[PDB]
DNA sequence: ATCGGATGTATATATCTGACACGTGCCTGGAGACTAGGGAGTAATCCCCTTGGCGGTTAAAACGCGGGGGACAGCGCGTACGTGCGTTTAAGCGGTGCTAGAGCTGTCTACGACCAATTGAGCGGCCTCGGCACCGGGATTCTCGA
DNA sequence: TCGAGAATCCCGGTGCCGAGGCCGCTCAATTGGTCGTAGACAGCTCTAGCACCGCTTAAACGCACGTACGCGCTGTCCCCCGCGTTTTAACCGCCAAGGGGATTACTCCCTAGTCTCCAGGCACGTGTCAGATATATACATCCGAT
């Protein structure tokens, strides 16, 4: 059992995230709503993961789920 | 011995054979100096052009000859 | 000693973040936040670690993509830096919410 | 009997013909799939596949080195504009972004 | 039941005009023709606009008979009293000069509006197909020719010459030797034998010496044709419609082509970007030049928007660079 | 068991574009799905295309009518004069 | 003593007029000439059935509404009132277009 | 006569300024300013021509002259916003 | 025996053979299976009751007993667990809801 | 002699507001909007009945695809309720 | 605008390694020839629907004149954040050890395509009537100058 | 904070045309039989996901400190709204021609299906070289100073 995860994601990483965009200063404040918008995609990405690897009764999420799972809502990904 | 072969750019191209080799290998030696593929080449001389399955003993040809090269697509 | 302006380190980890390729958000952490977000649905999953590595690369393609937007978006309001009414303005005009 | 020539060769093309008829066949996207139908597919997905690899070659040869990784794929992939629109919704993986800073964050 | 009878400047074949106008657009009358015509006569020799200047000017009255017939008959008075005066210690104008750019588009403007009776059934087509029907201006058809200079040793083929008025701007512009023009449904090619007699006979009331052309009927991608496109200069072919089909099949017989020689084309036969390799050799692009024409506006007949023209040319000297550069 | 992929049809066909520059693997991992990604997608709209005019035999016409559909305003008119010079080919023989 | 209300509340009765009805907004015929004009293009003459004319106006004002109703939101975040062409220019770089 | 398909030309004027103005009080903004009535033209312009180049292809694969309206109710639904109330 | 349709023994309202001879011949997969098509017709006929009880309602509220398609679209839009399935459909005839925004009052 | 399904919507109105009746292009609104959630319902089980490499669409991939398609709350009384008609379809 | 210090970035070679070009045995999916049944092509015919034109009435577009509210630039201040530094923590690489579970194979009960016989559920045509748009006339609500 | 006046909801009377319902009537749903096979289930080998342990160190953390910028205020001017007046073409109703969309019948040639034959392409080893890392070094860039 695993509890309070999301501060894996840390504060220098998103800074460094934020700076592949094209971005110049972060404010003070961003640091918890990336953690929320991030939450919120991982939540709903493997809400359609899980049942998809549970249509054929096993118990592994593998890949091609995955990538089955983000084709369905907008974002396909190659490379597998 | 050698002859000629001009093309239209200005460029000439002299090759060394011999009265009996076979037009094939007239069309290998060119793809080797110049690297065109022999299916491309259509060469023509006095408004005739040649066959494959002949020589240049076949159509009198003799020394110093000048023979003109035209560019033609694949198939 | 010698000290930079303020403003300058910024735009020299811009090109050096561009130019490179790796992935950014280090991964132990990032396993455990898909482990413990499975914990809500199905039981005692497994999670196939080219499966992990797929999902981590959509993350980060997610985040830089919402990033580079809000950053227009707060570009707009002649301000520089960005703020949380530059994010949730830019996942609402997306069409999420 | 005559003698075994394969279909791919008879159009000229170099992507397996037969493998696009087994693949429209049993794809369920129609009853009867006609015999004229896959030379066409295969000729469309090959020109596509030359003209993605062109670009992906040229960015590579560009930035001195051989092989073709997948950050050259990136490259070639976004900077053209003709091709932008196809791949609109695509996330390469290793993939990185295009260099591109704005006007305003440079200094004065 | 009465006429309106003319007389030519040189020679004597007197056009006619017989008095109910055939009916035009809403603002269009054969008036207007008329006293065109005579406007342009009179901006030909200034003696006789000396002669029209005085006791009456270019208006008009446009219902009555009466008045055009007067007209009518001070204009040939006019003309039979410079014929007196070019029988004397005076030379007449000399026949073997071309037309200018104005008179050129009014005389095909008056054939195009004489020759074809109900331009209507000309939209009577099968949808979507080769067989569709599209009009190419005067103004771009004029600027096509001042474009390529094409000289005493050119041979003007018009693959699909539609009702034909783009042979006969191009007889009447250059000095080649020959000109054709093909076409295969009945439709338009029934008004083309009407076409090519009333510009003969208004050619020579104007007294303007052409080229020589013969607007056939045909059909150009059975095997007469294809030694006749191989052994020709300048094609204009108009195929914003053809589809891939033919346009493949066009692509191949254009590859007998001598050297020098030009194709135009509302489509681009070879893309503008065409680079060359070892894969692509199958193609005519790898042989031809393209280049953009002047987008300029009134170029077709079916929108307003103008559309580009894409001036190829012939140049075998492509594939020899590129197989001399092969091997460095 | 062996499956499928479209590996070596690819290195065939950029030994014809560039002389010695060969793939890596993740590079040809991305090829093969973007060719079953584009091929999906051309045959899943020529699907529903031959199934708004109540026929049933998705035939040479179906195809050229999806792909100057799917593919934009540039690249169709090589799609198209490409696709010709193969089927005109294939009956000729 | 001419009676004239103050230049900014006109429009704030026009906005609930025109939210509370549902009728068609641009005029029908200049907008059938303009969708036969677009189509003048292809060569071959075309036919436009009514039905098809009237639902593409629907469509056609359907997506006017929802970029006006997004660069409002766009014009607001620069804490200004009104809108301007950059505005539009953000809202339909920030939509995918 | 004269030419044939009398044709239709300068008519974006169609979608007039008034009318602009009644679709920017659908969406709820106050003031207009004025330089919209441009580019809300061209806008405009740009998805009517790309929704007729897919409409005139589904309506050409048919072989058939008119445009009905499931072909512009499949062309939407191909580009991403489909339409109900009109048979598909 | 007496000719029986299956809607019946299904206990539904919505039609059951319509739905296997669409399935069949739609070409979604190669042999229909047996159970699958009632299960179908009744997610089917749950959301069309889901749509018109809001349809209804906001019907009667507006003082009127025809269902005008404006009542449609204030039924689907006001709710929050149906915006995400019409998430991009414009309905026809439809309008937009009522929503002036916080800072134009005066 | 074209079809519809206007009959069976004017049907479960009737299990609602007894004494309201819907007009024709909200009729036609309803056909579009059922046919279109069953385009995609299908649609969807299709694809999943390839990536198992099976063949038949039984009552189990509806429900996969229907648990998908559809939000976070629909979903519960869309499967609640479609159970509870096939297993009374199984006992007649 | 001109100049030095100091730091980072890119440019020029040396070794050493694991991922890539390639050759071999071999299996199964592609090709060749042949036959049977139907979907597509083509021709002829009806008739509904799209265009074209006109004429009257008038809503709405077009145009101009105040003038007030808001876009925009300049200026001053006070917090929040960039940059660097010393202390600190898990990140990561490798190595061992374990086993649940992915994946292939062998049957074969049950389950769904297919077809002839039967008929009622459902669709088009045709009617009746009332919910609803319209109009006009007061009753209530909102805004703006004092 | 209160009066005048424009706008808006409300109430009753009036005509109309689009829903509800009823009736021929036909063709798609339903019953009752076979028969071939996809898939439920058992049973087996063995890939790879998981937990744990130790060592190196790159990176996450706390903090001092200085400064570029977020933000509020004031002031200016400009430009866009409200309203009255004047054009213009939008809209409704009617009338009329004919062409294309749908339909029906009748052929016929393209294409599923079957059997047989064989080489195209895939898994596996095995060599070998493109570049990853490391080191020394010249040029560009930022920052104080003039
Ligand atoms: C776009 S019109 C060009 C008319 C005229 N030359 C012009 O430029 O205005 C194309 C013409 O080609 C003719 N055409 C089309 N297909 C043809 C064919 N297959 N054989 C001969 N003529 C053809 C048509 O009759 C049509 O008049």
């Amino acid at each position: 059992v695993l509890r309070d995860n999301i501060q894996g994601i840390t504060k220098p990483a998103i800074r460094r995230l934020a700076r592949r965009g094209g971005v110049k200063r972060i404010s003070g404040l961003i640091y918890e709503e990336t953690r929320g918008v991030l939450k919120v995609f991982l939540e709903n990405v493997i809400r359609d993961a899980v049942t998809y690897t549970e249509h054929a009764k096993r118990k592994t999420v593998t890949a091609m789920d995955v990538v089955y799972a983000l084709k369905r809502q907008g974002r396909t990904l190659y490379g597998f | 011995m050698q002859i000629f072969v001009k093309t239209l750019t200005g460029k000439t191209i002299t090759l060394e054979v011999e009265p009996s080799d076979t037009i094939e290998n007239v069309k290998a030696k060119i793809q080797d100096k110049e690297g065109i593929p022999p299916d491309q080449q259509r060469l023509i001389f006095a408004g005739k052009q040649l066959e494959d399955g002949r020589t240049l003993s076949d159509y009198n040809i003799q020394k110093e000859s000048t023979l003109h090269l035209v560019l033609r697509l694949r198939g | 000693p010698h000290r930079y302006r303020p403003g300058t380190v910024a735009l020299r980890e811009i090109r050096r973040y561009q130019k490179s390729t790796e992935l950014l958000i280090r991964k132990l952490p990032f396993q455990r936040l898909v482990r413990e977000i499975a914990q809500d649905f199905l039981t005692d999953l497994r999670f196939q670690s080219s499966a992990v590595l797929a999902l981590q690369e959509a993350s980060e393609a997610y985040l830089v993509a919402l990033f580079e937007d809000t950053n227009l978006c707060a570009i707009h309001a002649k301000r520089v830096t960005i703020l949380p009414k530059d994010i949730q303005l830019a996942r609402r005009i997306r069409g999420e919410r | 009997r005559a003698k075994a020539k394969t279909r791919s060769s008879r159009a000229g093309l170099q992507f397996p013909v037969g493998r696009v008829h087994r693949l429209l066949r049993k794809g369920n996207y129609a009853e009867r799939v006609g015999a004229g139908a896959p030379v066409y597919l295969a000729a469309v997905l090959e020109y596509l596949t030359a003209e993605i690899l062109e670009l992906a070659g040229n960015a590579a040869r560009d930035n001195k080195k051989t092989r073709i990784i997948p950050r050259h794929l990136q490259l070639a992939v976004r900077n053209d504009e003709e091709l932008n629109k196809l791949l609109g919704r695509v996330t390469i993986a290793q993939g990185g972004v295009l260099p591109n800073i704005q006007s305003v964050l440079l200094p004065k | 039941k009465l006429e309106l009878r003319l007389k030519s400047p040189v020679g004597a074949e007197p056009a006619v005009y017989p008095w109910p106008l055939p009916v035009y657009d809403k603002h269009h009358d054969a008036a207007h023709e008329i006293i065109e015509t005579i406007r342009w006569v009179c901006e030909e020799i200034p003696d006789l606009k000396l002669a029209m200047e005085n006791y009456v000017l270019i208006d008009y009255d446009t219902k009555s008979f009466e008045s055009m017939q007067r007209l009518c008959d001070k204009y040939n008075r006019a003309i039979d009293s410079i014929h007196q005066l070019w029988k004397g210690t005076t030379q007449p104008m000399k026949l073997n000069t071309r037309p200018s750019t104005g008179l050129l588009r009014h005389i095909l403007q008056q054939v195009y509006n004489h020759s074809v009776t109900d331009p209507e059934k000309l939209n009577n087509y099968e949808p979507f197909s080769p067989e569709v029907y599209g009009e190419t201006s005067f103004d771009l058809v004029a600027q096509m020719i001042d474009e390529i200079k094409m000289t005493d040793d050119d041979l003007f083929v018009d693959l699909g010459s539609g009702v034909g008025q783009v042979v006969l701007q191009v007889a009447a512009a250059t000095n080649c030797k020959h000109h054709y023009g093909v076409e295969k449904a009945d439709i338009p090619a029934k008004y083309a034998e009407t076409m090519d007699r009333e510009f003969r006979k208004w050619m020579k009331w104007y007294g303007k010496k052409h080229a020589e052309y013969t607007l056939e009927r045909g059909d150009f991608l059975s095997e007469e044709w294809r030694e006749r496109i191989a052994n020709t200069s300048v094609i204009f072919v108009n195929n914003f419609a053809f589809g891939p089909e033919v346009d493949h099949q066009l692509k191949e017989r254009f590859a007998n082509m001598k050297e020098g020689g030009r194709i135009v084309s509302s489509k681009p036969f070879a893309p503008l970007n065409f680079r060359i390799n070892s894969r692509n050799l199958s193609d005519i692009g790898t042989i031809m030049r393209v280049v953009e024409l002047s987008p300029l506006k009134g170029s077709v007949s079916w929108t307003g928007k103008p559309v580009s023209y894409y001036l190829h040319t012939i140049d075998r000297t492509i594939l020899e660079n590129y197989f001399s550069s092969l091997k460095n | 068991t062996r499956k499928e992929s479209y590996a070596i049809y690819v290195y065939k066909v950029l030994k014809q574009v560039h002389p010695d520059t060969g793939i890596s693997s993740k590079a040809m991992s991305i090829m093969n799905s973007f060719v079953n990604d584009v091929f999906e997608r051309i045959a899943g709209e020529a699907s529903r295309l031959a199934h708004y005019n109540k026929r049933s035999t998705i035939t040479s016409r179906e195809i050229q009518t999806a792909v100057r559909l799917l593919l934009p305003g540039e690249l169709a008119k090589h799609a198209v004069s490409e696709g010709t010079k193969a089927v005109t080919c294939y009956t000729s023989a």
